[PDB]
């Protein structure tokens, strides 16, 4: 019933920048705790009672506030700091958490490296036909894929998946899978992927024809 | 080291029952209140229940969203915490965490230890095995020094799947993409990029496992 | 001014925090400090005190020559404030005794001091240092008692005494003592058990005693009883064996484990439901080291699994007797009886080359809060001038 | 019986009058006196006492061999009446500790004693000598605290603790302690400051702490805060630099003066508006001498001009740690909090040829009345027969 | 008058859920702990659960036989007590009672007010309607002073049925026999004895109702 | 976990007799409560804290005991007292009840009044054939029914139901229903009920033939 609102929802920062994230409460509390979550692992206890750092947390972090306003600050952000930070209170029952602030790393733009892949033999023999396109290692994350069959845009039978920001190099990747029947695949010559991304005014294109 | 290993998770139908357990070690479990906190896929954190110590009469507290359906309990002599779930709903699908709270008076509510968690999926969809299709580049596209291969995993349920390359020896220049659900079947993919002298030279192979169906497929990536 | 209720239960406890250390022997190198042994602790509603048995002699003086039999007419029971060195200048006289016990009922101190010959020893009971009763040996064979604090509840204090062989069946008595007068006495019927040097504590209006089996048990025997001396008996089931010497840890018994069951040390443990906090030496053959172990089902179950161990003295340093003591709400402010403990760190003979034998002491108190393993050993460089 | 209000301000003070001197080391030449260090003072509503850290050994005995690391398991915190020699015969045991603090809240004593390993030290808090709380190392690097009295106000007592490197950025916490239980804890955000061995005092319901910068400051850092641990920070601006070692006096800074900023001594100062009473060694390189200086605008201004200096120990004589302590109205009868101070006079190693290292102590109390400069040095002739 | 009217009804399948309620009146519900006690057909009494007053933090207690399946709760502002039952078993079939305990210190545990129960049946058998057959004397005798007639109720489920004579005006010399279960169908009967001048003279008719199937049959007893 | 054992399980008494029923405990309690249940209604609060009578209970009742032994006594038993009496304790969690003592009224022997009934026409038309026999108003309760079809004992397809002791006159009644297929009913002439009861050495017989 006590509500926590964290701002901003997403926060992008260059390594070395100072950053602050905020946590407001609908009504007053004595102090605030915070946790750090990276994808695929449990939250880590990050700070307690507003300002106390958990063992292993480096000095770059500091926590402040009182009444209904609290915050967490990173003096010089590093790439390993990218995660989601949740605040949490237990002044009265029940305990409640904020919505999280997701921290992202800024970096130089990167165009995608596009690869295209026909249906495997093994899938064809079972009556399916999937065509895959990977648009890997790009920045920023906004990207658009267009499929074409013999030149006609094709919208149905497509599934897309985007990766988290990578840890080594801060880029994003995407995967697109145009899935058809074996019968409908064999009625057509050319299959094409069309990547659109701010780094280029022309789309990045990859294509193959069935005969080869 | 203080540790909380939970177990019991799994797939179960709406209206169903499940009994999650947690084994604690590294501390005196009997002196501590304990907690379950959960997390829906992609969605953030929600406290569900609290049970207290013997010395506070094992008093129990529940989130409204779970009140009258879930029961929390403990067996101190075995260092176990329990959550019995009844009348499950698709909303209760989530990663469930065993959670110790801080004994610090000056930080009431700080949750100082979390377990890895156990996964709960609530669905009427049924357990299906995947298909694993090797992906080689189109013949004739040989040019650049580097080359991208691929592995595609289709029509399984539920999560998760394990996907590796040459049993894990390959983890450079890999992207493994999030699964996506479509008509109660999951799909996922994974590209690997290498130097074009290393392939087709050396064997590159994808290794996929699906615990929930007891499947383990190796798949070699041949040209054509 | 007011008797201790003793009706609350034991404070939940996650670990042990250091409370005192006297450094007797290091200081006695030069100071005027007694040669002592059996250095137990007991607390008033106002202050905690260490009680001990002197030989009536000082470290680094010829009368510390340990040729004297253990049960001499020179041995006396004295006390000093906690953590101070037992010195003739800072110590209170209590009783002429070669075996002893003591506890406070909320109004005054009771002391119990056994002296006389092996075949006819007499315990003398004092209340506020005034003789209030006596009891003679009834098996004519080294009447002896706790070497740690008795336990008081609801104005009555409780102890255990043993008379008989130390290497066969003997006779065990529990007593209810009121204002220093024995008001009830029960001979326990416990065939094939041996009770010696009991560590007794109060817990919810009942007394529980963890003792030493010197005949044929490497786990510790227990006896527990209410204010009427209606009792029960057993042995600590945990396969984390408590005595010294003892075998390596394996499946335990709820009767005496005969394997390395002969001899022992005074020790203690604290019961919590089916669980047990165990104090014990680290060495399995010798009185070296000390660790505390929490075994959640250890009181009533026979396996080796424990949840946590906390170091107290390193395996490589000398230890010795250990014993319980508690702090009541009336002293602490709490709603529960706080368990503590003390450890004797024996220096000199028989393990080292000196003419004498003296203890230093450490103590800890249980808390439900942060703590750490370490080693807090005696630290005297032996031998001495003498 | 009644908690100290702590609400009045500091007594105006024109100079410093001698209060005590123990002559420990001169007497210890023959007596039974502890080897000690960190000999701070703190006062109840009834009596003032000196607290100190023993190595658990006596002057002129082999165990005074100073080869022992500073943070041993033999080290304990004890107290004796003010101006009496710290002796095993006249001293009270307090805590097992190699770093400590203490203060009285008007009702009972609080003690804080840190022991355990370097990577996992635990402070143990006692209230009326009963363990009431604990706190573990949070940076796993020599948790340590004041080596002088904490400050109490309105039934709460306040202290500062440091965990981390001693020669780089570390972590600094302030605590509000109430009846010996930690009720609030704040990690200060002070990048490029180093706080160690803080001298804290109360003044108008707020606490002010003057500490040691061991990393990179020859002026002293301060932190001050109210009962809610809302704090502020800085460094003493006066160009009469306070630490030791330090440069010659020149224009000061309101941040750390890096010049000769590494290492230091525990010290203290008292704030009066923009002015400051400064205690410091006379030597600039070494722990010799002691003087008090009044600099009217010294807290907030950076010049060298002072109005008066008063000698305490001659430049030619050995000094050491120094610390604040105060006397409340509840003890004195006054309408103000009287500032006093104590000085450790270190004898032995590393500066002289002995196997040991021990402090004597002196103290003074501020008065608004006639006083005189002098030298009151230790006065022991070294070395000793050991 | 203090009254406890429970409600929440009857038939449900094994593994099912049910929420029993109890409306209290005549006292200050908020000041009292409250209890559910139950009773299997033809068996005795079994305490199941206890919830406390607000001023003792609504603490809850459960019988082992029900632990982890049932949850007890209250809404003071509406004078209601609740029992949520999950994972029902055929053993849990029983008459369930709402039960106030005595406020008397000197009689802790005395249960001073009981409601009428509410009946719970846990079964996989299905709701079936009865058949009601009039029974007249054999075609022949026409002899003694008095005469015995009959009504037979066959093949219904579940309990109960109501059986009366001429709508209840007749209750002398009636025996209505316990129902008996056979292959998940119940059967029951009832004789009525009268003077032989009153019958066939006046109309004698049996009236049977089966709430659970919404049936209401009258049946006249004609000679043959 | 604290167990209660009531003796006897059943108790038969003439009106006017003094009667005592006992309730033992596995371990000691401070006092005992008791409740009265008649069939088809809730227990009534009967006695609290060993000896205190609930409003409406008449003085004939009294309750005693201590430690591990308690009892309930009726100085002059009446017919309305027939019921089951349960003891109950709440000295420690959980509260427990005893097994009950069922109180019955003794009376003079009574032979049954036996009636027999053929299948109704309405049931026949749907393919069923049930034959009913009522053995009403008898004492004591032991009674045995034998079915016969053209003289052969017939055991399958029989359902019996017995009533509680009646409240007016203290007797028992029984009902027996031989149920067959319409086809098998039609293959036979005579249907017979055979009541055996200590009040007569010959069975009480009732019969009809299918005309
Ligand atoms: C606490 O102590 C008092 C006094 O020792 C006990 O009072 C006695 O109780 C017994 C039986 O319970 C009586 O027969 C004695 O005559 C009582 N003595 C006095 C002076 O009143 C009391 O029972 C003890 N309480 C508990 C809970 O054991
Ligand atoms: C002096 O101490 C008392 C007790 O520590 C303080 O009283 C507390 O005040 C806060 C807010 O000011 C309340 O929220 C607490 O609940 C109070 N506690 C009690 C026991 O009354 C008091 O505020 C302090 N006074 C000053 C001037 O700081
Ligand atoms: C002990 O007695 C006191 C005083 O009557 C009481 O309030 C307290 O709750 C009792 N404690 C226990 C644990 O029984
Ligand atoms: C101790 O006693 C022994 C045995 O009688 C003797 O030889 C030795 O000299 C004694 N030592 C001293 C210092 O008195
Ligand atoms: C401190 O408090 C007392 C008692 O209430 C008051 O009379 C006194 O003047 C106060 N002093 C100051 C400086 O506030
Ligand atoms: C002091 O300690 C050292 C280190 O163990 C040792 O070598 C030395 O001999 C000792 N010196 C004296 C005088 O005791
Ligand atoms: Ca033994
Ligand atoms: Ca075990
Ligand atoms: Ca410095
Ligand atoms: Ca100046």
């Amino acid at each position: 019933q006590i509500v926590l609102s964290q701002s901003p929802a997403i926060l992008s920062a260059s390594p070395g920048e100072k950053v602050t994230m905020t946590c407001r409460t609908s009504s007053s509390v004595s102090y605030m705790h915070w946790y750090q979550q990276k994808p695929g692992s449990s939250p880590k206890p990050w700070i307690y009672a507003t300002s106390n750092l958990a063992s292993g947390v480096p000095f770059r972090f500091s926590g402040s506030g009182s009444g209904t306003s609290y915050s967490l600050t990173i003096s010089r952000v590093e790439a390993e700091d990218a995660a989601t930070y949740y605040c949490q209170q237990w002044n009265s029952n029940p305990p409640t958490f904020g919505g999280g602030t997701k921290l992202e790393i800024k970096r130089a733009d990167a165009a995608p490296t596009v690869s295209i892949f026909p249906p495997s033999s093994e899938q064809l023999t079972s009556g399916g036909a999937s065509v895959v396109c990977f648009l890997n290692n790009f920045y920023p994350k906004d990207i658009n894929v267009k499929w074409k069959i013999d030149g006609s845009e094709r919208q149905n039978g497509v599934l897309n998946s985007w990766t988290d920001q990578d840890s080594k190099d801060s880029t994003y990747s995407m995967s697109s899978t145009l899935t058809l029947t074996k019968d409908e695949y064999e009625r057509h010559n050319s299959y094409t992927c069309e990547a659109t991304h701010k780094t280029s005014t022309s789309p990045i294109v990859k294509s193959f024809n069935r005969n080869e | 080291q203080v540790k909380l290993q939970e177990s019991g998770g799994g797939l179960v139908q709406p209206k169903g029952s499940l009994k999650l357990s947690c084994a604690a070690s590294g501390f005196t479990f009997n002196t501590y209140a304990m907690n379950w906190v959960r997390q829906a896929p992609g969605k953030g954190l929600e406290w569900v229940a609290r049970i207290r110590s013997k010395s506070n009469n094992y008093a129990t507290f529940y989130a409204d969203s779970v009140k009258d359906r879930f029961t929390i309990s403990r067996d101190d002599s075995q260092s176990m915490l329990y959550l019995q779930m009844h009348n499950l709903k698709t909303d209760d699908t989530a990663m469930y965490y065993c959670v110790r709270p801080s004994i610090y008076y000056y930080a009431s509510g700080y949750l100082d230890v979390w377990g890895a968690g156990t996964t709960v999926t609530v669905s009427s969809a049924k357990t299906t095995a995947p298909s694993v299709y090797p992906l080689a580049p189109v013949c004739g596209d040989t040019t650049g020094s580097s080359v991208t291969l691929g592995c595609l995993v289709k029509g399984y349920f539920p999560e998760p799947v394990t996907l590796t390359w040459n049993s894990g020896s390959l983890s450079s220049g890999v992207h493994t993409f999030p699964a996506v659900l479509q008509s109660d079947l999951y799909t996922l993919s994974s590209s690997v990029t290498v130097t074009s002298s290393t392939w087709p030279s050396q064997s590159i192979t994808c290794n996929v496992a699906h615990p929930a169906s007891s499947t383990k497929v190796d798949k070699k990536i041949e040209p054509r | 001014s007011v008797k201790l209720a003793g009706n609350s239960s034991l404070c939940p406890v996650s670990g042990w925090a250091i409370y005192s250390k006297d450094n007797s022997v290091r200081i006695g190198s030069k100071g005027d400090v007694f040669v002592i042994r059996e250095p137990f602790i007991s607390c008033s509603p106002l202050e905690c005190r260490t009680f001990f048995l002197t030989q009536g002699a000082l470290l680094n003086d010829k009368h510390s020559n340990g040729t004297i039999k253990d049960r001499s007419p020179y041995r006396t029971l004295m006390s000093c404030p906690i953590g101070e060195v037992p010195s003739p200048y800072n110590s209170r006289f209590e009783s002429v005794a070669w075996s002893a016990s003591a506890c406070h009922d909320g109004i005054n101190w009771l002391t119990i001091g056994i002296s006389g010959p092996d075949n006819g020893a007499v315990a003398v009971l004092k209340y506020n240092g005034i003789i209030t009763d006596t009891i003679k040996s009834w098996r004519n064979n080294i009447l002896r008692t706790q070497e740690s604090e008795c336990a008081c509840v609801n104005g009555s204090c409780f102890t255990v005494m043993t008379d008989g062989p130390s290497n066969g069946q003997a006779s065990y008595k529990i007593f209810r003592i009121e204002k220093g007068k024995i008001v009830k006495s029960v001979e326990m019927n416990a065939p094939n058990y041996h009770y010696e040097e009991c560590s007794c504590y109060p817990d919810s209006s009942e007394i529980t005693c963890v003792c030493r089996d010197n005949w044929h048990g490497s786990n510790r025997p227990w006896v527990s009883f209410n204010q009427n001396l209606e009792y029960q008996i057993g042995y600590i089931c945990s396969g984390i064996f408590g005595d010294n010497p003892r075998p390596n840890d394996k499946t335990g018994s709820c009767g005496p484990v005969s394997s390395n069951g002969a001899n022992g040390v005074k020790g203690f443990s604290f019961k919590y439901g089916n669980g047990v906090w165990i104090g014990r030496t680290k060495s399995i053959s010798s009185r070296n080291g000390f660790e505390m172990i929490w075994d959640p089902n250890g009181w009533t179950g026979t396996d080796n699994n424990f949840s946590i161990k906390q170091d107290i003295v390193g395996i490589n340093e000398w230890s010795g007797y250990s014993g319980s003591f508690v702090q009541h709400p009336e002293l602490t402010g709490l709603d529960c009886i706080r368990p503590c403990f003390w450890v004797e760190l024996i220096r000199g003979r028989p393990k080292e080359n000196t003419i004498w034998t003296s203890g230093s002491s450490i103590s800890f108190c249980g808390v439900n809060s942060d703590t750490v393993g370490w080693s807090w050993p005696d630290g005297a460089e032996l031998p001495f001038t003498i």
